[PDB]
């Protein structure tokens, strides 16, 4: 038994940050 | 490296050697970095994986273009766009005439469009002196070796002192003290401003409390307002001599009142009241700012 | 763009690895997590599916080589990193450690040499299953 | 009065368990100085010539289970101590940790149950060669 | 244990039984305590290690006496001083008619000289409550149970929270505040003295949070001046409900003026201003103190 | 080699503190 999100979608996999 | 024919050596250091190159996409002239792999370990240096991963994600005009990583059981080569000269030999070659203060005012904002762009994105240089700072025939400056350069972005991360050159090291790290960031690179870039108008480095060290004693020679001993935590700091003793702080009129005669209150703001004590990136760019200063193309002559 | 879609699947296999009793041992030596905290696990992770390991790549040796990765690239005291060599590499450490970063260099290969992980990448795999222990590992003082 | 005159050699012979590969791998891995801290290692001295251990009775196995009573009698934080079995009892600790407690039972029988050591005779044993590597291992946050 | 002749059973818990028995030197009546030895571990209990270990140094006339220890392969036995009976019992025996002033004053008196024995050799008891504290035919207390004790003397050492009952509790402890030293002991001897007095229980709680609400019933809610770093604490909310503080002559009728003066000073919320040990026996209120006999008839 | 004290006599071996 394992209780995880089932699909996640991240939108930013690659890259570095933004500020 | 075999798709590359080699032209002339150009570069060289305890990170390897730099190389100009053509290819087999026509005469692209490129740099090409061979990597010296340590003798013992035989691994890829901490300084070569931080430089790779950060421009293999960084894409701006001001900052180098790398366009290939060759990597081998015992070599590893860096492909990058070709620029004629770094800043050093340029200045170097126009010590006794001078760069004009136009040029002078490109430059600076170019390299801080760059800057901001790596702070921005989470990114410090950590290593910004003018053989670093790459130069082409048509006015365009890029920041180059991103060896000491690293991604500030992850909280609670570790950080060195051992960063950058004295004479372009922030004071903050000279006088030992933790937490630092996008500010440290500000301070490089100020003194690297100074040093093209006077045609000279603004402080030449010869040693850690040397250098620390150039910087309150010129904008003097700090004190508890400027700085609220000079005092109180990891490498402070109270044998430190307090000085005048002289005028930037004194300081830099060939600038403008305009450069005078930039310099000064991005050669502030205080990291947290010193001037971002950002901020230099709004400055009144580059106002009547153009591209000029820089002087090269037979 | 640069987006990538994680599956339950994916985040399960990489739990497992949490259930051998070396990196539990491991995780429990780290103490003050200056190797191993958060968000250079939440890095291992990332540098797992960015190299796209298989069900039977998910090894601890492969856990260890992607930590020191991330120790590499995140972490500026190069000597705290170090203590990974005795974990994955027995008590012959002393002369078995180039080979390690042979392998840790190999993973570089594998991710196309994008070693870069984001603060908001991190976070973004942390909110997959927040409720984890390895994400109550915290840091205070770097 | 509790007198006892230390000589060079007893100082010497407890110096050389630190010229073991080992126990340096272990001091190393105790950043943090939780376990294995100036006061703890200067119990662990106290403890062998309590006990009038002999040059053939200073082994490694030995340094642990007087740093473990020492743990023991000064250390309220009863889980962080049992970092010190995979270190002495190999990579089996988790069923060879009771056979280590009754040698830290027999040890602290042999020093007459006297068990308390006084942060007196840790600054005075301390002082023998304060310019030890041992002894420049502070604590901040207990 | 062979040499000595178990006569009757006398307490029990976690740690063991206590037995009463005889000897081999004379009718040697003694207090036989055997240790219940850990199921898988196999190994003496921290509890067992600490008390023997700090009894086997601590000789006062207001301390339990350690006369020997005897350990096996799997048996663990302390033979210790025997008394007659503990606190607790004499409470209880003198429930309905009372204890005496003087009697109260006098053991008091005698469980103060042994605290500051205690904190002037940095040993902190942890664990004051009548069970653990023995009384004999000709009038004299004695300090018992050393099983949650330590010696506080060595720096920079961890703290545990699960130290002493509910009732007797430090409340910077009952906050989850770390740094806690010799104050904590008085906290509880202010509570046992007040037990003798009211013949009952002063905060007698039914959990944590309950326990701190009966502290804030007849001493108030603490504020930033009483207690400078209340608000600021690890088990701190602002959810606490603020009170007022009843006189010491409503909360302890029978007790005189210099009585409810050293109450208060014992029951004082900061840690740091809480009353010592050794300042304590110097009060007024013993001006005036003598040994007597307690109550034994058939 | 070994640079450490011939001869240490140290008053309180055993015992407690004294505050
Ligand atoms: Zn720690
Ligand atoms: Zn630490």
């Amino acid at each position: 038994e394992s209780w995880i999100r089932e699909q996640t979608t991240v939108d930013h996999f690659w890259g570095l940050d933004d500020d | 490296s075999e798709n590359f024919q080699k032209v002339e050596k150009i570069g060289e250091g305890t990170y390897g050697v730099v190389y100009k190159a053509r290819n087999k996409l026509t005469g692209e002239v490129v740099a090409l970095k061979k990597i010296r792999l340590d003798t013992e370990t035989e691994g890829v240096p901490s300084t070569a994986i931080r430089e790779i991963s950060l421009l293999k994600e960084l894409n701006h005009p001001n900052i180098v273009k790398l366009l290939d990583v060759i990597h081998t059981e015992n070599k590893l080569y860096l492909v990058f766009e070709f620029l004629h000269q770094d800043l050093k030999k340029f200045m170097d070659a126009s010590a006794l005439t001078g760069i004009p203060l136009p040029l002078i005012k490109s430059y600076l904002f170019q390299l801080l469009q760059g800057l901001a762009f790596c702070h921005s994105h989470r990114v410090l240089h950590r290593d910004l002196k003018p053989q670093n700072l790459l130069i082409n025939t048509e006015g365009a400056i890029k920041l180059a070796d991103f060896g000491l350069a690293r991604a500030f972005g992850v909280p609670v991360r570790t950080y060195t002192h051992e960063v950058v050159t004295l004479w372009y090291r922030a004071p903050e790290i000279l006088l030992g003290c933790k937490y630092y960031s996008t500010a440290v690179d500000i301070w490089s870039l100020g003194c690297i401003f100074a040093e093209m108008v006077t045609r000279r480095a603004l402080f030449p060290g010869d040693s850690e409390i040397d250098q620390l004693f150039r910087i309150f020679r010129t904008l003097g001993t700090p004190d508890e307002v400027v700085w609220p935590g000079v005092t109180s700091m990891p490498d402070y003793k109270p044998s430190f001599p307090k000085w005048a702080r002289q005028d930037f009129s004194k300081v830099v005669p060939p600038l403008d009142e305009d450069g005078r209150s930039l310099l000064s703001q991005m050669l502030h004590y205080d990291p947290n009241k010193r001037i971002s990136a950002k901020a230099a760019l709004a400055h009144p200063f580059f106002q009547d700012v153009t591209k000029p193309v820089p002087h090269l002559r037979l | 763009g640069p987006c990538l879609v994680i599956q339950r699947q994916d985040m399960t296999a990489f739990f497992k690895l949490f259930d051998d009793d070396l990196i539990q041992d491991f995780l429990w030596m780290d103490c003050c997590c200056k190797i191993a905290d958060k968000y250079l696990l939440a890095m291992t992770f990332v540098y797992f599916k960015r190299a796209k390991f298989t069900i039977s790549e998910h090894t601890r040796i492969n856990f260890f080589i992607a930590l020191y990765l991330a120790n590499t690239v995140e972490e500026d005291e190069e000597e705290t990193k170090y203590e990974i060599f005795p974990w994955a590499l027995g008590k012959n450490w002393r002369k078995l450690f180039p080979n390690f970063l042979k392998l840790r260099d190999q993973l570089w290969d594998r991710i196309d040499y994008r070693a870069i992980v984001s603060r908001r990448c991190c976070e973004e795999v942390m909110a997959i299953a927040p409720t984890h222990y390895i994400w109550q590992r915290e840091r205070s003082v770097h």
